[PDB]
């Protein structure tokens, strides 16, 4: 059994963090106070969910968790909500004033002051673990925290563990669920300073979030609390192949195996089904070919984009609940002949599938119903590019007035590394194009 | 804990400033006293905001009371909320300024401006983590106008990276005190050009038309221009003041207000303004044409004249957050040619659930706009229309002041006009 | 229409089906970079300073 | 109040459709870089579909199918008639073609020369018609060496296809010619036809024994306006229209337009928008398409028609701008932004 530290940074990774693992908790039947009735190893044991949890000698399950925010008032809410007793104060981690939507500011001025800090407290966590196999990062693109300083951490982890795979979960703006204008200078910073150091990177884009919220969910204004709920079942299916028994995607260094073959372009596609309102009184439960069928559907993509006018590098299907294989290549075999799945020539045409007859977890009075069958495929398309493009020419309108600029060089930031980041997103860019146009 | 400490400084300074404290005190539901006596939590949320926690739970405002000469903060000290301030908190002189920049800037406020900044100093010295400073004040004055920019500097000098925002009554021929006026409001532009990270621009003249036409007073008083922009400074602090998914302090803001370091001066708005027909409900539709229409704002421009480079909205009351949302969309995607298009998303929206007392829903417009350059061209034209002639110029030059400096005031606002009108093209 | 490599255990099982066959800086350096961008701000808070004396 | 812009300056078509749409008092142009806009005349190439639908509460409509470029491109079309089953390889209404690449650059070279040697074996005509997309270019012979030589002297991709030895042609004049049909694709992706239908005749008389001289050959309007010295003799521009057509094969043929070539060019229509519908179906999307398209057909002495190529970009009869221009507003953009007949069109039903 190999660890995995999670690493919550800036207001939306820890936000996301306590979804997490709340649902976490719910799936392995840990309790708030973080004893698990069910482990009959006390104070041990190398079972498949001990690579999220550690054990103290009162049976107390402890989360692989770290929280670090440059102002206290998300983090304030875990210290006193529901599953306060899951974790001790020095795993949350909390400046006084934040970064201001700076990237500048989160990575220079203020990042360099309390970088040591957080890789001491991490440092604890790593000592706790025998066989770590790597990190798991929340931010969001568009916080001076969540890029700024989510950047630096990045480097440094490169440089303290070495050997070690670094994931992301990522946060791309969306202007329905923030007011903040030069989000996308952040978004293309921190996408450049921490393309090199990240293994693979999971994009939620917040306008998928929101649609699905308000189309599957009938949510007319969906809080953060709504869309979090939603994002952790996502996160959950694509993590709980390290959390319970299996043999797909066992260890992290399997996700840059199985859907990255090229570095700079690791960025798989997420889609997910069903999501059904609870407030419907019963729901037709859907078949395994059905939510299948729903895997190429544009609306349940985590990021809004056509895969019909890209390529394929790789697939990945992580099935849960009442789902077996002969189920599976049935469906496959119909959406083959429907739908518009090209590859690239120098990779096979398959599909990966892992099932887990555990069916998804429904947050008690959350807003998802409670299915018998849901899959998450990851998909690694060219199509994702759109998203670098959109983002890529918002940069360009404000930046060729140097709009904002002044903020950033005020902290310290030259202003050529905003050309230098984004000519690296126009080789982004170049070589998506290369691997999927003809 | 993100702690604002606030200054008002001069007449209009103190007169606005007291007002506001009476506004946003009623909010909070603290007494004349200091008392607590609201109905909710929310009145306590981001209370030590603006105010100081004393002995016996009495909230104290974070408030410093400036002037020249005693009259007006007398005033205060007996008007309805006098007792709440803090007494050690009154710094003023007897000499008065006698609406001559110079004066506050360089002599008669040079002389108190040191015992000001210990006051400050005190306050900042009890604060977790201030936010940063706000100050009111009128330009067309001595004291507010010429101490006040001379106080901006010298706490600019000891906290460098901390927010410097202020609420400038900017002066006006058709509400106007002196012919000094364009004297001391070019004066000082030029100071918070320097030295402010969001300035309020509020045009005399444009409180004055509301009550007029809007408001329907057939004769306006200071006091009725007051009311107008305590209601204003309590709808634009309401993101400070009250919890909600805006988790905002003033660098925040400015980060995505100010563009460009020199062009931080707001047009503020608000809405409704009803005359007394005043009990009738307001929809959302009314709330938002009128919050973007040009009465409802303050800093008697036209944007219809100029771009916006920013625009923030702040909606408070009960009401549809989805039927504002498609408001504002309206207005926005109905007028895009007022909007610079390279600023993705520049008009951002916030919603609060507590009203204005007496108010089922208010709404509060703060714009960043390219128009405000009519503001100063005003300002400039009256400046030449004298400085030309050197009329009146012997008030400052007894006070050690120069020609030159009243030249580079003058060219440096020009050179204000011209940077706003080469983003409006 | 091929499956390959099947694994099964009481919580689920993986296979993988293929329809068709195929056609950093060191630590020194981070420092140099953080560092650097405070001289920037101190140098830039200097001609504050300066300005502000003048 | 709707918002537009305008991306093709060069679009004759659209360019009428702006023109009407600022007609009604309810369409306002912006700046052709302004995000904001609930329609989009797009430019041809290089169209940014991926920006589109993703403005908070703006619903945006766009002038182009994106991938309908399978359609609109000679090889594209040869690829996609061969490869698809739902037209398959014996499609009966396609001429016999094969995407030839230069030597200097898959390539149906030996298949190509293959059906060659048979033809010249078998003593059937051999006379195939060498073309491309980059061209005004276009070579007809029968000999396979000067085909394949004159796109080896090329550097961009070619099509050989049988050229239409035993064409239909029009008396008096002895003359060959074509059939364009306009075909409008909404946003719920039904298939308009326009019922106004143009022929551009060549006004030579068509000669089956020269090839070298491409006047009687190509029926292009610029071609007969160009080097032919019969243009505007028997038609005015070299162009008849549906209603005298259809009186023609009467009096001549003793039939209609509708029986002997409509409905075969309804069926072809069809066959092709169904093929590529799951390819470049907006129905699901983000943001909503829309595509006007030119149809270019052949008719033979057995009255059985032929399909030569699908403009995506098509110009109009300039006696059916304002008509048609004005049939794009009712059903492709009124129907999705409504304002405050008897259609002009054939609505082809179809399964979705
Ligand atoms: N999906 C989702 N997005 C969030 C959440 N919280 C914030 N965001 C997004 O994050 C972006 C703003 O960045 P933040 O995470 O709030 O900033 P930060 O990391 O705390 O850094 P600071 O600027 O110092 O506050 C916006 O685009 C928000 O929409 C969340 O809980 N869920
Ligand atoms: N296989 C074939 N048999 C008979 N005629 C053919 C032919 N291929 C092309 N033509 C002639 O060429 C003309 C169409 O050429 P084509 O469409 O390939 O070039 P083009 O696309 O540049 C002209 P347009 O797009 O305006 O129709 C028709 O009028 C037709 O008479
Ligand atoms: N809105 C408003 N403006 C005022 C008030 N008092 C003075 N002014 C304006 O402020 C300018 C005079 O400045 P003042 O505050 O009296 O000078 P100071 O006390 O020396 O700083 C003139 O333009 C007046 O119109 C007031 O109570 N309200
Ligand atoms: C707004 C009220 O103003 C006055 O009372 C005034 C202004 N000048 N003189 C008197
Ligand atoms: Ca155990
Ligand atoms: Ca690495
Ligand atoms: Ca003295
Ligand atoms: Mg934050
Ligand atoms: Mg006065
Ligand atoms: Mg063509």
């Amino acid at each position: 059994m190999r660890e995995c530290i999670s690493i919550h940074v800036g207001q939306a990774g820890v936000q996301i963090g306590n979804a997490c693992w709340e649902l976490y908790c719910l799936e392995h039947g840990i309790q708030p106070d973080g004893q698990m009735p069910s482990d009959k190893t006390i104070g041990g044991g190398d079972d498949s969910f001990n690579t999220f949890f550690s054990e103290t000698g009162a049976g107390k399950h402890v989360p692989r968790a770290v929280f670090v925010d440059l102002e206290p008032t998300v983090i304030d809410e875990v210290r006193t909500g529901t599953y306060r007793q899951l974790f001790h104060p020095e795993q949350l981690i909390t400046g006084k004033e934040d970064a201001a939507n700076n990237y500048a500011r989160g990575h220079y001025t203020i990042g360099k002051e309390i970088i040591d800090l957080v890789l001491d407290r991490i440092r604890k966590l790593a000592d706790q673990c025998t066989g770590l196999q790597g990190f798991l990062v929340f931010h969001s693109f568009g916080g001076g925290t969540g890029s700024g300083f989510t950047s630096l951490l990045m480097e440094r982890l490169s440089v303290d563990y070495g050997k070690k795979s670094k994931l992301e979960f990522s946060i791309y703006p969306a202007p329905q669920v923030s007011t903040a204008v030069v989000e996308p200078y952040n978004s293309i910073l921190t996408t450049h300073t921490t393309l090199e150091h990240s293994d693979c990177a999971f994009m939620v884009d917040n306008e998928a979030i929101y649609d699905i919220c308000r189309r599957n969910l009938d949510i007319e204004r969906p809080t953060y609390t709504n869309l979090n709920r939603l994002i952790s079942q996502i996160v959950s299916s694509i993590t709980a192949s390290l959390r319970f028994d299996g043999a797909l995607n066992v260890d992290l260094t399997e996700f840059q195996t199985n859907l990255v073959p090229y570095p700079r372009i690791h960025f798989p596609l997420a889609t997910y089904a069903p999501v059904i309102s609870a407030e419907k009184a019963y729901h037709e439960q859907l078949s395994v070919a059905e939510i299948t069928n729903a895997c190429f559907e544009p609306a349940n993509q985590m990021v809004k984009c056509d895969p019909r006018h890209g390529k394929y590098m790789a697939c990945c299907l992580l099935y849960r609940g009442d789902v077996v294989p002969k189920d599976v290549n049935a469906a496959i075999a119909t959406i083959k002949t429907k739908r518009s799945i090209q590859f690239v020539d120098w990779c096979p045409t398959g599909f990966k599938v892992g099932i887990n007859y555990q069916p998804p977890t429904v947050v008690p009075g959350g807003d998802l119903a409670k299915v018998q069958r849901a899959v998450c495929m990851l998909s690694n398309t060219t199509a994702i590019a759109e998203a670098w493009a959109r983002l890529d020419h918002k940069f360009d309108l404000m930046y060729a007035k140097r709009a904002f600029v002044h903020w950033y060089v005020g902290e310290g930031m030259e202003e050529g590394e905003f050309s230098e980041a984004r000519e690296d997103m126009a080789a982004l860019e170049k070589d998506y194009e290369e691997v999927g146009v003809d | 804990m993100r702690e604002i400490v606030h200054i008002q400084a001069g007449q209009c300074g103190n007169q606005i400033g007291a007002k506001f404290w009476e506004v946003i005190s009623d909010e909070h539901g603290i007494d004349p006293t200091g008392s607590y006596h609201g109905d909710s939590d929310l009145q306590l949320e981001r209370i030590n905001v603006y105010y100081n926690e004393a002995t016996g739970n009495k909230y104290v405002p974070r408030a410093i009371l400036v002037d020249l000469e005693p009259g007006t903060m007398d005033s205060v000290r007996s008007g309805p909320f006098g007792q709440i301030f803090r007494p050690d908190n009154f710094v003023f002189g007897q000499s008065g300024a006698g609406n001559n920049w110079a004066k506050g800037h360089y002599t008669e406020g040079a002389e108190l401006v040191d015992s000001v900044l210990d006051v400050v100093r005190k306050e900042s010295e009890s604060c977790d983590c201030l936010q940063g400073f706000q100050l009111t004040h009128s330009l067309g004055g001595g004291t507010g106008s010429g101490m006040g920019t001379l106080l901006i500097s010298k706490i600019r000098e000891e906290y460098p990276d901390r927010i410097m925002n202020t609420f400038s009554v900017m002066p006006s021929p058709k509400v106007s005190d002196t012919v000094v006026e364009p004297y001391n409001a070019t004066l000082s532009v030029h100071q918070l050009v320097e030295n402010t990270d969001e300035t309020y621009c509020i045009d005399n003249e444009a409180l004055y038309d509301i009550c007029f036409r809007t408001l329907k007073l057939t004769t306006p008083t200071y006091g009725d221009l007051n009311h107008l922009v305590s209601a204003t400074m309590s709808g634009v602090t309401t993101c400070l003041r009250f919890p909600g998914q805006l988790n905002a302090d003033l660098r925040k803001l400015a980060v995505n207000m100010v563009p460009f370091p020199r062009l931080h001066f707001f047009m503020p708005g608000f809405a409704p303004l009803t005359s007394r027909q005043q009990y009738r409900a307001l929809t959302v539709p009314e709330l938002t044409q009128q919050m973007f229409d040009s009465k409802n704002m303050m800093a008697a421009c036209d944007p219809r004249h100029g771009r916006y480079l920013t625009v923030a909205a702040i909606f408070r009351g009960r009401m549809s957050m989805k039927e504002v949302d498609e408001q504002m969309l309206n207005v926005q995607n109905k007028n895009s040619s007022y909007f610079v298009e390279w600023i993705p998303n520049n008009v951002k929206t916030a919603v609060c659930d507590i009203p204005p007392r007496g108010l089922k829903m208010s709404a509060t417009f703060i714009g960043n706009s390219t128009a405000i350059q009519e503001l100063f061209k005003r300002i400039s034209e009256q400046f030449t229309a004298m400085f030309r002639r050197k009329a009146f110029l012997h008030w400052y030059t007894g006070e050690g002041m120069d020609e030159m400096e009243f030249t580079e005031a003058e060219s440096n606002m020009n050179d204000l006009v011209s940077e706003y009108q080469q983003y409006q093209d | 229409m091929e499956v390959i490599e099947l694994n099964k255990c009481t919580s689920g099982q993986s296979f993988e089906v293929i329809l068709k066959p195929p056609s950093d800086p060191s630590l020194e350096e981070i420092q140099k970079k953080l560092e650097a961008a405070e001289e920037r701000r101190k140098y830039q808070e200097a001609e504050l300073l300066k300005h502000l004396a003048e | 109040m709707y918002t537009f812009v305008v991306r093709d300056e060069n679009s004759s078509v659209y360019a009428e459709v702006s023109r009407l749409l600022l007609a009604t008092g309810q369409w306002k142009r912006l700046r052709k870089d302004n995000p904001r806009f609930n329609l989009m005349l797009g430019e041809r190439n290089r169209l940014p579909f991926g920006r589109l639908g993703h403005e908070p509460g703006l619903v945006q409509l766009v002038n182009y199918y994106r991938g309908a470029d399978k359609l609109c491109r000679k090889a594209s079309l040869v690829k996609l008639i061969k490869t698809s089953p739902e037209l398959s390889e014996s499609c009966t209404w396609f001429p016999e073609s094969y995407v030839i690449y230069p030597t200097n650059l898959t390539d149906e070279r030996e298949v190509f020369l293959a059906a060659y040697n048979r033809r010249r074996e078998g003593r059937e005509g051999n006379v195939w018609i060498a073309k491309s997309s980059a061209g005004a270019g276009i070579l007809i012979s029968s000999e396979a060496s000067e085909l394949l030589d004159f796109i080896d002297e090329q550097g961009q991709v070619h099509v050989i296809q049988k050229y239409l030895e035993k064409p239909l042609l029009l008396e008096p004049g002895h003359r060959k010619f074509d059939i364009r049909s306009w075909v409008l694709v909404d946003h719920l992706y039904n298939i308009y036809l326009y019922r106004e239908g143009v022929l551009r005749t060549s006004s030579e008389p068509y000669n089956s024994a020269n090839f070298q001289d491409k006047t009687c050959h190509l029926t292009n309007h610029c071609i007969q306006k160009e080097y032919s010295k019969n243009y505007g003799r028997y038609e005015e521009g070299n162009e008849m229209f549906f209603e005298e057509f259809n009186q023609y094969l009467m009096d001549a043929l003793n039939t209609t337009l509708e029986n002997s070539i409509l409905l075969q060019i309804k069926h072809i229509i069809r066959s092709c928008l169904m093929c590529i519908e799951p390819a470049i179906s907006t129905k699901h999307l983000h943001y909503q398409s829309f595509q006007l398209f030119g149809f270019d057909f052949m008719v033979d002495e057995e009255l059985k028609v032929w399909l030569i190529e699908v403009n995506g970009a098509p110009a109009c009869a300039q006696k059916l701008y304002a008509e048609l221009c004005q049939g794009i507003v009712d059903v492709a953009i009124s129907s999705v932004f409504p304002l405050a007949p008897t259609s002009i069109f054939i609505k082809l039903h179809h399964h979705h």
